């Protein structure tokens, strides 16, 4: 029974590591920091904001392998806990008294594309500094790349028009 | 000059293990069942090694031992002690040296002999 | 068993790297919590998780599926190349506590 | 170490609302407060041909 | 090493001379064999001999064949493992055109 | 018990948006050797740097990078680095620091800041700069005095000298078909050196259809990496070159002064004159950092004439902040610190007691200085006698700015939050200028913001680059009398020394560094030390040992004889001779270096350190306090006694010849451009009396012929024997460092080694060739056919398959290996214990234990994820292609070289690059008699001789 390089000395991807305070080898992104050949010059890909407020536009012209991404990507984060359909109705739902939003309302139907990228990258609201505050939609910047969060956000728009 | 054979082959057969490097996985020249599917190359002339030496060590034993068994008839014979007796006495197997044991035992010797000569070359 | 078959999660809101890297992701405590920090919170058994995502502490899981840092082994191509976690790794979808469904053999692999 | 056999879900999972609503998704219909459903996979294929404002 | 290994200059073998006196002391073992058989009855070869000597030249020439074949086979075995250019040509010409067949 | 241990997984609370978990990313950041920044891209496995590679956008790193960028990650991880501040040697707090520099300063606001004094290297960064502008605006009587060992600054005298203004000199080496280099190493580690040996391999690399060749004559000392690149060398002594410039410009009509020389000198001077005038424009005069100001303003001056300048040599805006004679800002320091009038000293970096020449006695001097704060990363022998020791924050881990030696402003970017804290520079700067507490960051963000805007920060950090910043070209006039009215010093005292940067150790600021001080030095091939460099006939004379030495010059009928004296002649090597230069004896151990000028000893700098870490902490003979401030490069009389005592030097090839085998070709431009087969077409003529060896294989091998089959080539003529290469693969295959014992009992594990023949006539002046030999993955293996457990097999591709886990460390394979790449792990060489060196080590690439035998893998990780990469892409389009494309996998030594000379591909494939060389006339397998194949192949190395000093 060896054991020989069954452990090795490198540090693989998760492997918990002493030298550092927090016990993890894998180390935090340093803030201001872009990765090579990526330009963050688009503010639009990266924010629906163009002067602090949303626009009801789409950075990129719709494509149906565009709206199929968008939909499998639905499907995969946004389907739980909303609805496959968009009408609130899952099964997380049942089991903690969620209450997510209708999409089908017609506040939503009015509200932006734009306004749709940023309740996905941030969340409904943050907690109100007095008397306390939650964030609900509690927001999915990380697990979602823009270009994918802009495919949801169309294919959110083609869910309300299927109800139409 | 046998015991000889046997006692420098003994010696001869440490090297092999104790020069490996890794020298507790001496087993993987030999072929055994393993899970992982893996087999010796046997094109190479250390996988023959394994091969010649551990016969040579198992012909070259059988066949001193072959040649101690009427030895030990008579060392039981004379031990003179009954704990001697009975060690001597089952390496005998009951020699009991007789005709139609001789002309086997002759037989026998003249052909582990002659497979012993391609053996050694 | 109960995220899965019961509250219908997909494999890949957890595990979200499979597909595109050699490491299935393992989830952060940032994904425990979108769901706790309403659902069934104040609850004993989701403590340590709330010990976690307040202090930057990771929740140490124990390797079920542990390879001796020599095979190399990659999820993507696998799983592109139309092999699941069923015919790989067994019914994680009913499984309370995972277990290892068969020992990682070379000759399982050959 | 027999391979563990799990007691099974209970009675009510999530298959029925992803069932109910994956029907729901196709074949068109009349909701109750609008007039009419269109199948999933057609109502895509006219945002594709009507567009969506860029820039 | 002069009557036959110089034909081709090119190539040299050091095991060469010693398998030629393994396949002289065969062909002449043979020999004595064909020879004993003409002269079994010679009247010297009646009230002096026995089977013992004819049983010896057997288990010689038996012993020879083997030999020859030994040193025939280590020659192959060593030019074939160890494949250097300069070696590889006098087995190239004993395996082609045939000569494969022959071996 | 069980198979392995419970081995828990610890993840995330929060996932970094832009990382997917287990891809590396790449970021751009920049390195600086001599202060001038050269752009880096660097791998981060986990959001640690790994891998250090080149930015083929950046000028001066295009893909190539010099093997001290390459070493910064061993630098970055070293267990030896600054983790708190001291005060006197006890730690404490940065808030003290700042509550006591505060009150310094608010202290000398009294006077304008007259006892504040600095003492920085050669700053070009722009944020530092105008910083230091800011605090000498805020203190009127402070002064910045720079200085560092290995800088410029006779260059900007010359150019003080030819045009009255400092200018930047820059060379465009691709428009040069003739270049002179006096005592300039330009293809050695230095400002601009990726940028130059690219361009001036690109002309040496020849095919049938290329008609023309560059032609290199070098002048120098000591042997080196541009000398081995030449097509005639003169190894004239140090103190002559000056001569010998003076002697070019008058032949060439220009002003000068005629100088005695010897025949041979003057016969490289006729050829050097008669190859110039007949490329006016087409040539090119480099004169080396170390030759004294007037050579440059001569080599000005040669060019105007021949008008070179504009097409072949280039002038700029100077790009060093404020240029300046450092060792005279240094001395006018001392003085000061002696009589007493400065009452602070700040210094960031440079290791100045140590680095200082002898003379100047500035850690006496030091004393004197009250306060004295030192930012240099390390507990270096400055910091120790320095008060308020500050950890200085590494480049990797820092963010800053740097500009490159035509001007480029790159900017640096940390990949990980400095380990051990510690302060940059600029942040420094900030506490002085009254602003605490100022993030990196936010000072390099808010200068570089409103002068390239926001948009602009955002494209230089996505890119290597800034484009907008680059150095103006301006015209300077040439004043003709100044350069004519000079004193040009005639050569000749007695027994010269030559002062050389070390080729590994830099100044010695990397000896810390394992991989460095491993490596085998080129030229000299010795590890772990530091030797005096001689000719054998000035050992002979100088030391009195027992040979003639003209045993070794004769005629080709004798070269075997010749070749085994040397040998003889050898072993000598360790002997101490005790050299007494103006006051000072180093008692130095002695190495025979063949090419080196008669009557000469060169030493090199970054030995014999007291205060490094434990490893490098007490190696060689410190030369710097027998160097001397008015001659730092040169020396004017040595007594050289011999002590005899003989200490132990030790080197790897242990060899210095080849035994009359077809290791190395050789062959003119002229009869190549007839027939670019003729040099293969000969030497079998020699040996076999045909023109085709008709090599004949008892064993099949396998066709190959439908599938990607992995060779590499490697170009004689563009290698320079830098070693970035090896150093690269020690970072990305994670080999061990081995001790000094291990490499003298042979046992050094490097799967890349540069061999250097040194083969010529007369073997006093031997022609350096320099081979990198790797594994040759021969597709048909004797190593694999002796392996008894199958641990080395082949693969499907044709790559050669060593399985450590399955060697059992027979050894047999090495016995087997006709050119010996193999490398055995006899004992535990890998570090287990030490956390920042298992941080060091790259995840693709397992760590071998000791038992297992190691050798070059083609770097079988890149290839396995191109494999796996392009049957991904093949599947989601449904194409089932599987198509790898010629540039999508590069191994480490073939991105780090800068010349170029590596080329990897697929063989089949006919488009690929490494197919078009294969199938040049010149290209060969080593040992061919043996039927081994080999894929990795090399090109024979074409001269282009000139006809004057050949025939
Ligand atoms: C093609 C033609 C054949 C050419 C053959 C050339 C090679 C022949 C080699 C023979 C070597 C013999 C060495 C001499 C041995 C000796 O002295 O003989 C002693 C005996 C016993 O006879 P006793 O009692 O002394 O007197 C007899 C008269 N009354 O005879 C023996 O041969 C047995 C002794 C042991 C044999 C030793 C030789 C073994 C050689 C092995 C190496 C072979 C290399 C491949
Ligand atoms: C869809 C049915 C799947 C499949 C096939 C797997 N998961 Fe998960 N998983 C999650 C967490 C937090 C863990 C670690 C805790 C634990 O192991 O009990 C896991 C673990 C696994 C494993 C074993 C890991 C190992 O080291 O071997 C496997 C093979 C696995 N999962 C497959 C989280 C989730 C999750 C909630 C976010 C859901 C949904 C899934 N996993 C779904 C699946
Ligand atoms: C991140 C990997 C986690 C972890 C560690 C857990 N969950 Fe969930 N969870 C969800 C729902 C709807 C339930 C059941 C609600 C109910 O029982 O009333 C749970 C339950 C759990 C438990 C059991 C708690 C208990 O029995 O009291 C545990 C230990 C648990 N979870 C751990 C929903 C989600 C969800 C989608 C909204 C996601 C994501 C998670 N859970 C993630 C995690
Ligand atoms: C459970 C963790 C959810 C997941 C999965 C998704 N959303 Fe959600 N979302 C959730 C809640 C509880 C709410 C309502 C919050 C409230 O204060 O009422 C929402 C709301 C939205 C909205 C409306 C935002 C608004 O300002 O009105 C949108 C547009 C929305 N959610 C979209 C959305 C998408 C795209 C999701 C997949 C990435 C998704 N939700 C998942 C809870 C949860
Ligand atoms: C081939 C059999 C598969 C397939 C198709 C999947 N899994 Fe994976 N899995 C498998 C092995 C051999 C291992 C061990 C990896 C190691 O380094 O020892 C794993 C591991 C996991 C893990 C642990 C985290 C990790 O190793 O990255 C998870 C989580 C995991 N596997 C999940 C997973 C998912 C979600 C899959 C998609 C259906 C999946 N595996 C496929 C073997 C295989
Ligand atoms: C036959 C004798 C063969 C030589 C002895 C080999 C013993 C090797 C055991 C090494 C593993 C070990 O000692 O670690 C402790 C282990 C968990 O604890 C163990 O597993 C101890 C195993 C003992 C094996 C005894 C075999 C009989
Ligand atoms: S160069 Fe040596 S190790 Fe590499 S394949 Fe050839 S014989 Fe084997
Ligand atoms: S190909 Fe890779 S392993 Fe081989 S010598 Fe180059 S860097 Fe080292
Ligand atoms: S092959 Fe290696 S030693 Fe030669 S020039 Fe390239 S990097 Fe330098
Ligand atoms: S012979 Fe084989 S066992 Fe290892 S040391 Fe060589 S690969």
């Amino acid at each position: 029974c060896h054991q020989d390089m069954y452990d090795q000395q490198k540090y693989t991807t998760y492997e918990p590591s002493s030298f550092f305070a927090d016990g993890r080898s894998s180390r935090p992104n340093v803030p201001g920091t872009t990765p090579f050949e990526v330009v963050k010059t688009d503010e639009f890909l990266y924010t629906g904001l163009i002067d602090g407020q949303e626009v009801d536009a789409m950075p990129f012209p719709v494509t149906k392998d565009l709206l199929l991404r968008g939909q499998l990507k639905y499907n995969i984060y946004c389907a739980v806990c909303h609805g496959e359909a968009g009408y609130g109705a899952s099964m997380v739902a049942e089991r903690g008294g969620i209450v997510p939003a209708n999409f089908h309302q017609q506040r939503l139907r009015e509200a932006p594309l734009s306004h749709f990228f940023v309740v996905i990258t941030n969340g409904v609201y943050r907690g109100d500094p007095e008397n306390g505050g939650y964030q609900s939609m509690y927001g999915y910047a990380s697990r979602i790349t823009p270009e994918d969060r802009w495919a949801i956000a169309a294919y959110i728009r083609a869910l309300q028009l299927s109800q139409n | 000059a046998e015991a000889m054979t046997l006692f420098a082959v003994a010696c001869a057969g440490l090297y092999p293990i104790l020069h490996l490097g890794r020298p507790w996985l001496f087993y993987w020249l030999i072929p055994y069942p393993n899970t992982h599917g893996m087999w010796p190359q046997f094109r190479s002339a250390l996988a023959w090694d394994v091969f010649a030496i551990s016969t040579y060590a198992t012909v070259s034993l059988v066949f001193w031992l072959v040649g101690l068994i009427p030895d030990f008839a008579t060392l039981r014979d004379r031990a003179k002690n009954i704990w001697v007796k009975r060690l001597y006495g089952i390496a005998a197997l009951g020699w009991r040296g007789s005709a139609r044991h001789w002309h086997r035992y002759e037989m026998a010797s003249i052909l582990l002999a002659g497979l012993s000569t391609p053996l050694v070359v | 068993q109960l995220h899965v078959n019961v509250v219908g999660i997909d494999c890949r809101y957890c595990h979200t790297s499979v597909d595109q890297s050699y490491f299935a992701n393992i989830p952060a405590t940032e994904t425990c919590m979108t769901c706790h920090s309403q659902i069934k919170t104040y609850s004993p058994l989701l403590e340590k998780v709330r010990e976690s995502y307040a202090t930057g502490k990771p929740i140490e899981w124990v390797k079920v599926y542990d390879l001796p840092n020599f095979v190399y082994f990659n999820h993507s191509i696998h799983v592109n190349k139309g092999i699941g976690c069923s015919t790989c790794h067994g019914q994680v979808n009913n499984m309370p506590v995972v277990w290892q469904q068969q020992a990682l053999y070379m000759g399982w692999c050959l | 170490p027999f391979t563990p056999q799990p007691a099974p879900v209970t009675g009510n999972t999530y298959r029925t609302y992803v069932n109910d609503a994956r029907t729901l998704l196709n074949s068109y219909g009349y909701t109750m407060e609008g007039k009419v459903h269109i199948p999933i996979d057609r109502a895509m294929d006219l945002i594709v041909e009507r567009g969506l404002p860029v820039r | 090493f002069d009557v036959a290994m110089s034909l081709d200059p090119h190539w040299f073998s050091t095991i060469y001379g010693a398998h030629y006196m393994a396949n002289a002391g065969l062909m002449t073992l043979a020999f004595l064999a064909l020879m004993m058989s003409r002269v079994r009855d010679a009247a010297l070869f009646r009230e002096y001999v026995s089977v013992k000597p004819i049983h010896d030249i057997g288990k010689l020439i038996f012993a020879f064949t083997v030999l020859w074949t030994y040193m025939s086979y280590g020659q192959l075995v060593i030019i074939w493992s160890g494949d250097v250019a300069e070696f590889t040509p006098w087995y190239v010409h004993r395996t082609q055109h045939g000569w494969v067949f022959v071996a | 018990c069980t198979y392995q241990p419970r081995q828990y997984i610890a993840p995330f609370d929060r996932q970094p948006e832009g990382r997917v978990p287990g891809i590396p990313q790449y970021f751009a950041s920049t390195l600086t050797l001599g202060g001038y920044g050269t752009g880096v891209l660097v791998r981060s496995n986990e959001g640690r740097p790994t891998k250090v590679e080149g930015n083929p956008r950046h000028p001066a790193s295009l893909g190539g990078t010099d093997l001290f960028a390459q070493a910064e990650i061993l630098t970055m991880y070293d267990p030896d680095r600054s983790t708190t501040v001291l005060r006197q040697g006890v730690p404490s707090t940065w808030a003290e620091f700042t509550t006591t520099l505060g009150n310094a300063l608010t202290a000398a606001r009294a006077t304008q800041g007259a006892g504040v004094r600095l003492l920085t290297t050669t700053i070009t960064s722009p944020s530092l700069a105008a910083q230091i502008e800011q605090f000498l605006q805020a203190y009127p009587q402070a002064r910045w005095y720079q200085y560092e060992p290995i800088n410029r600054d006779n260059v900007v005298a010359g150019a003080r000298l030819a045009f009255g203004r400092d200018v930047t000199t820059r060379y465009d080496l691709s428009a040069a078909q003739v270049v002179v280099s006096l005592d300039a190493d330009f293809l050695a580690p230095g400002p601009g050196f990726v940028a130059y040996a690219r361009a001036f391999a690109e002309r040496r690399k020849v095919r049938k259809d290329s008609t023309t060749m560059n032609r290199l004559y070098v002048v120098e000392a000591s042997p080196s990496t541009t000398g081995t690149a030449a097509d005639h060398r003169l190894p004239l002594r140090a103190d002559a070159i000056a001569a010998f410039t003076g002697a070019l410009a008058n032949e060439l009509g220009v002003g000068g002064a005629p100088a005695t020389l010897s025949p041979k000198a003057e016969e490289f001077l006729r050829a050097i004159a008669r190859d110039l005038e007949e490329h006016r424009g087409q040539s090119v005069v480099i004169a080396g950092d170390q030759q004294p100001p007037i050579v440059h303003a001569l080599a000005h001056l040669i060019n105007a004439e021949l008008g070179n300048v504009g097409q072949t040599v280039f002038y700029h805006e100077p790009v060093e902040a404020r240029p300046t004679n450092q060792t005279e800002e240094l001395v006018a320091l001392v003085s000061e610190m002696a009589a007493g009038r400065v009452e602070t000293l700040i210094m960031i970096g440079g290791n100045p007691v140590y680095n200082a020449p002898g003379d100047l006695r500035f850690a006496d001097r030091m004393a004197s200085v009250p306060l004295t704060i030192h930012l240099s990363q390390f507990v270096d022998e400055t910091s120790a006698r320095a008060t308020w020791h500050i950890p200085q924050a590494h480049p990797l881990e820092s963010w800053g700015d740097a500009r490159a030696f035509d001007g480029t402003a790159s900017i640096v970017q940390p990949l990980i939050e400095p380990l051990y804290g510690g302060k940059t520079a600029n942040e420094l700067l900030a506490a002085m200028l009254g602003q605490p507490e100022a993030e990196s960051y936010d000072l390099v963000r808010s200068f570089w913001l409103e002068q390239i805007g926001e948009t602009g920060w955002q494209v230089a950090l996505a890119n290597g680059v800034i484009a907008e910043t680059v150095a103006p070209v301006i015209e300077p006039t040439l004043n003709e009398g100044a350069i004519r009215a000079t004193p040009i010093p005639q050569p000749g005292d007695g027994v010269e020394i030559v002062f050389r940067p070390d080729p590994s150790l830099f100044d010695g600021f990397y000896a810390n560094n394992g991989w460095l001080q491993e490596l085998p030095r080129p030229l000299t091939k010795l590890v772990w030390d530091n030797a005096a460099l001689m000719s054998p006939r000035t050992a002979i004379k100088l030391l009195g040992l027992p040979f003639n030495a003209d045993r070794l010059i004769g005629t080709e009928a004798d070269d075997r004889e010749r070749q085994q004296y040397l040998e003889q002649l050898s072993k000598v090597n360790g002997t101490i001779a005790r050299i007494e230069y103006r006051g000072g004896i180093i008692e130095i151990p002695i190495w025979l270096l063949p090419g080196h000028a008669e009557d000469s000893i060169t030493l090199n700098l970054g030995y014999g350190r007291t205060h490094a870490g434990r490893v490098g902490n007490n190696v060689g003979i410190d030369v710097y306090p027998i160097r001397t401030s008015d001659s730092p490069w040169f020396g004017a009389g040595a007594r050289v006694t011999n002590t005899g005592r003989t200490y132990l030097l030790v080197s790897t090839q242990d060899h210095w010849t080849l035994e009359g085998r077809d290791i190395y070709r050789v062959g003119e431009f002229k009869k190549f451009k007839e027939d670019p087969k003729y040099i293969a077409k000969e030497v079998y003529q020699e040996e076999y009396g045909r023109e085709t060896p008709n090599y004949q294989s008892l064993q099949p091998g396998d066709d190959y012929t439908g599938r990607n089959a992995w060779g590499m080539t490697i170009n004689l003529n563009a290698c320079i024997g830098c070693n970035a290469c090896v150093v690269a693969c020690q970072a990305e295959n994670n080999i061990a460092v081995v001790g000094k014992d291990q490499v003298s009992r042979g046992r050094e594990m490097h799967w890349i080694r540069i061999d250097r023949y040194f083969a010529g006539e007369d073997l006093d002046n031997p022609s350096i060739y320099m081979m990198p030999v790797n594994c040759m993955q021969c597709e048909k293996a004797p190593c694999e056919v002796v392996c008894p457990v199958a641990a080395t097999v082949h693969d499907y591709e044709g790559l050669n398959n060593m399985v450590y886990n399955r060697c059992v460390g027979t050894k047999y394979c090495s016995n087997n290996c006709p050119y010996k790449v193999r490398r055995f792990n006899f004992l535990q060489y890998s570090d287990t214990t030490t956390e920042t060196f298992k941080l060091a080590f790259n995840p693709d690439v397992t760590v071998r234990i000791r038992g297992v035998m190691e050798k070059c893998t083609y770097c079988v990780q890149r290839i396995s994820g191109a494999r796996i990469a392009a049957k991904r892409a093949a599947v989601q389009a449904g194409q089932s292609s599987y198509v790898i494309s010629d540039g999508a996998i590069q191994t480490a030594c073939e991105q780090a070289c800068p010349t170029g000379a590596i080329v990897f591909g697929d063989i089949n494939d006919s488009n690929s690059r490494v197919a078009k060389w294969k199938a040049e006339g010149h290209n060969y397998g080593l040992l061919g008699f043996l039927n081994t194949v080999p894929r990795t192949t090399y090109l024979a190395r074409v001269r282009n001789p000139s006809e004057e000093l050949e025939k």
